[PDB]
RNA sequence: CUUUAAUGUUUGAUGUUCUAACGUUGACCCGUAAUCCGGGUUGCGGACAGUGUCUGGUGGGUAGUUUGACUGGGGCGGUC
RNA sequence: AAUUCCUUGUCGGGUAAGUUCCGACCUGCACGAAUGGCGUAAUGAUGGCCAGGCUGUCUCCACCCGAGACUCAGUGAAAUUGAACUCGCUGUGAAGAUGCAGUGUACCCGCGGCAAGACGGAAAGACCCCGUGAACCUUUACUAUAGCUUGACACUGAACA
RNA sequence: GCUCGCCGGAAGACCAAGGGUUCCUGUCCAACGUUAAUCGGGGCAGGGUGAGUCGACCCCUAAGGCGAGGCCGAAAGGCGUAGUCGAUGGGAAACAGGUUAAUAUUCCUGUACUUGGUGUUACUGCGAAGGGGGGACGGAGAAGGCUAUGUUGGCCGGGCGACGGUUGUCCCGGUUUAAGCGUGUAGGCUGGUUUUCCAGGCAAAUCCGGAAAAUCAAGGCUGAGGCGUGAUGACGAGGCACUACGGUGCUGAAGCAACAAAUGCCCUGCUUCCAGGAAAAGCCUCUAAGCAUCAGGUAACAUCAAAUCGUACCCCAAACCGACACAGGUGGUCAGGUAGAGAAUACCAAGGCGCUUGAGAGAACUCGGGUGAAGGAACUAGGCAAAAUGGUGCCGUAACUUCGGGAGAAGGCACGCUGAUAUGUAGGUGAGGUCCCUCGCGGAUGGAGCUGAAAUCAGUCGAAGAUACCAGCUGGCUGCAACUGUUUAUUAAAAACACAGCACUGUGCAAACACGAAAGUGGACGUAUACGGUGUGACGCCUGCCCGGUGCCGGAAGGUUAAU
RNA sequence: AGGACCGAACCGACUAAUGUCGAAAAAUUAGCGGAUGACUUGUGGCUGGGGGUGAAAGGCCAAUCAAACCGGGAGAUAGCU
């Protein structure tokens, strides 16, 4: 639900809450968590590797099957459960012989459905099963690039990726991106897109709703004196350059994908 | 106001006790200079 | 000779298939009550990638320095 | 105009009087559309301007209460200092004289005050210039160079067009 | 010793951090104390800190540290798996009274408690680094039941009062009591109960989970306070004797009820919001190999063990950090009366101090104040500074607006006490009595007693009734920035930075990017509704023309050109 | 409900006066700003010198910062005093 703030205060005028009545009040299933640092965006060494990043408020990991390693064992849906770390919500599913676990929950998928993997589970919005049993021209999401490893496209809230043609080995997929590329047709994939497609619309109101994100705020690099960042200097507002990174690599425009290992593999790029 | 001195023994003791000279390489390196001239307080300990 | 099509040959450029170098930050087994790492089977890549020596380009990202004198103070102008 | 040099432009309002302020005019030295343009309710230890109330801010200060100053007792500093029997004036002089010349005036020494001078004290001027002095910063200054990138050989093999 | 004065959410009382003998006593006054000093945080001699329950040590882990091997690196070394450390966190248990010149929840008196060992007795499957349960958790708000505690009454002692009155509707004091043990209440959570099966919990499982069937509709868990015992004890005002006249010794009354009430407790609850709110052990239960004659398991009873260290004292300061006995700095706990919304402020209690130079004088001048005729910004760069405004209830409110705001806009009227309404109302509280009882810390009714606003009317005093302290100046026009925020510690708080929002652009995961010769980490245990970089800066209207130059992106006809 | 409002603790530092060999190598006094949040605070960690960190001033990094501190090159050099 879209829902636009009253503005009784400064700040609050501008906000808009997604509230989702399917969600779960109550407090998660316990087992299946565990700690999460922080970090603060630096990395073993101790310097911060990513600026911006710190604070926030303390989350918990919510340990989800990405594997879907339970093939044929029919599924039921608990319930629906707001995750901190995930755009998407999450599910939390209970197995026929007992087993409790968590996936990405898919849009028309409310609790109470029914869900298995295996290679003769229908193909219904839920389910998972190797790419080469879906028929071409159908919406997937959790895809795996390695047979058997992760299930990493698509997995931000209100996404999908298309399944195009099989030539025998590979299968082409219109990712998200507008890009089209080839991968082993031996990996799995989730039908449906992936539910909470009104993630987009939270607009945040106020300057404090980003920090308690964890993200801290960013400074102009024209606001910096010239020792710092490679804009600088000024005696009130000079640019008077081509825009580049702090490290001095051109920011607008500048293609910096550099791998020849992955490119045959892929079909466009960014259009 | 706030000086820039605010004691604390346990964390005196961390970064320049004797454990925490001998744990480098460089930290036992000052005390064969610390013997040499014979300091009696060698570190900084009770 | 100017042209051209075929043959023969020499010098390279691409492209396709293979796998045995090599990659694997895929799965599984063992070392082992261990998400490191080593070993093993298999799969996917594959003579690419990546790395070394040499070399063209780029390179204020970084460093060492240069930026003259006369002059009715200096600068500007003019001169040597 | 936070932008207008000429300039206090010109006109209207505000005041007895307004180089500021408000409103317009366009003649924009030298505004202008994400180095954003013009708006905009609320907000501001924000800049300017006007009004009411209020007052020792002022006309022009008076009195009073305490705390130092002041006298006595006890302890007891400091910066500065070539030596001093350390006057005014006109002049002369490394060119603004307690010290030279002329001249005047002035018993010896405290105490409380004030601050004109001793080019007073403090800080080897920071401005200015000089040094073949230094540091940082910038760039299409010069030479380098990490990085990113090209090609050759190597690790590196077969087939096949 | 007598008065006087100041603090009293401290200038009181406890602790941690940090000091290190400063604490107590006898003793001396050179130095030290900004003066003297018989005094002292000074010198000197002695004395002083007692623990199964407080704390450390300890068992457990967070951030993070070291890191066998290992991966990497000219070298030194870097990173990290197994592990092993690391509290600011989680884990067994004690309170009341007394005692010293100096210590105490440590000694003593009284009353308890905890986990172990050892034994004997009773019965039985016990058994892991393994499984699971538990431990175990945010922010905000609303309450409701209570206590600490206060006030009044009763009661008990003591007084009847330096000057007018005061045996009474009079004045002063006291009315205190724990841990534990027994009770399971206000209230909170949850449907229980037995039997069968199963590919889940890296093995196994009677435990967890799952699927049902039957059975009953209850059981269980948590739980402040209350009341019992603890305790016909202890304490206790006041007396009695002695007083080195310091204080000690000895008996020693009442020891109840009512109301008010916490930010403390129930409550780690309960509702509700999104920003989605540590881990591991102790604890409980399940089994593996293993032993199943034993061992071990619980229950009972007797005894034994609980070691070591710290403990004085200061602790918002004369002892710590500031060179000083420095107007500065410093975390936590306790928090009484009257007025007040209140931990503000004012006056006081407990308790603590008068700030280590005084005595005179009453000049200018300076600092800190108080008052002022008439004028009221004429001052000045500028109303800087002062003066003024200030509380509550009701009435009353403009342009504009994003419909919230503006707004406490501006402005008005009423506030003291006394009596009546009403021997103190509305309201809260709740005894006796009476009815139920599934028979209790029960429910229903009952209304004594206590407490008690506020309003209206009638008077009434003063110049002034929000009287003290305490406590907004207001309006109008415009600049800039939307906003709260942040910033030059120590001359700049702003229009600067930020910011939500918008856009361009990079990035398909072994991501771009950053740290690092590298290994590897961060990004991110994320996956384009994502991440990075850049520029603008809420919101509204919009965002024009120019691609030569410079960068980026794409292209291949030709020129040119490196090692080779 | 709220980076809501008034206002102590607490955190901050706009103005004036004082002080300037100070009580103080930045404070006192009379006001002032925030005060349920981008708050503030305790104990312990982490990041280092051409490096750190930075709601960005070239600020801060032990009273030191347009490149800390200590030791060493080192008795640098000094056409200057």
């Amino acid at each position: 639900a879209v829902v636009k703030c009253k503005p009784t205060s400064p700040g609050r005028r501008h906000v808009v809450k997604v509230v989702n009545p399917e969600l779960h009040k109550g407090k998660p299933f316990a087992p299946l968590l565990e700690k999460n640092s922080k970090s603060g965006g630096r990395n073993n060494n101790g310097r911060i590797t990513t600026r911006h990043i710190g604070g926030g408020h303390k989350q918990a990991y919510r340990i989800v099957d990405f594997k879907r390693n339970k093939d044929g064992i029919p599924a039921v849906v608990e319930r629906l459960e707001y995750d901190p770390n995930r755009s998407a919500n999450i599910a939390l599913v209970l197995y026929k012989d007992g087993e409790r676990r968590y996936i990405l929950a898919p849009k028309g998928l409310k609790a109470g459905d029914q869900i298995q993997s295996g290679v003769d589970a229908a193909i219904k919005p839920g389910n998972t099963l190797p790419m080469r049993n879906i028929p071409v021209g159908s919406t997937v999401h959790n895809v795996e690039m390695k047979p058997g490893k992760g299930g990493q496209l698509a997995r931000s809230a209100g996404t999908y990726v298309q399944i195009v043609a099989r030539d025998g080995a590979y299968v082409t997929l219109r990712l998200r991106s507008g890009e089209m590329r080839k991968v082993e047709a031996d990996c799995r994939a989730t039908l449906g897109e992936v539910g909470n497609a009104e993630h987009m619309l939270r607009v945040l109101g106020k300057a404090g709703a980003a920090r308690w994100r964890g993200v801290r705020p960013t400074v102009r690099g024209t606001a910096m004196n010239p020792v710092d960042h490679p804009h600088g200097g000024g005696e009130g507002r000079n640019f008077g350059k081509h825009p580049v990174t702090p490290w001095g690599v051109q920011t607008k425009g500048k293609k910096t994908r550099s791998n020849k290992r992955t490119d045959k593999f892929i079909v466009r790029r960014r259009s | 106001m706030k000086r820039t001195f605010q004691p604390s023994v346990l964390k005196r003791n961390r970064s320049h006790g004797f454990r925490a000279r001998m744990a480098t390489k460089n930290g036992r390196q000052v005390l064969a200079r610390r013997r040499a001239k014979g300091r009696a307080r060698l570190t900084v300990s009770k």
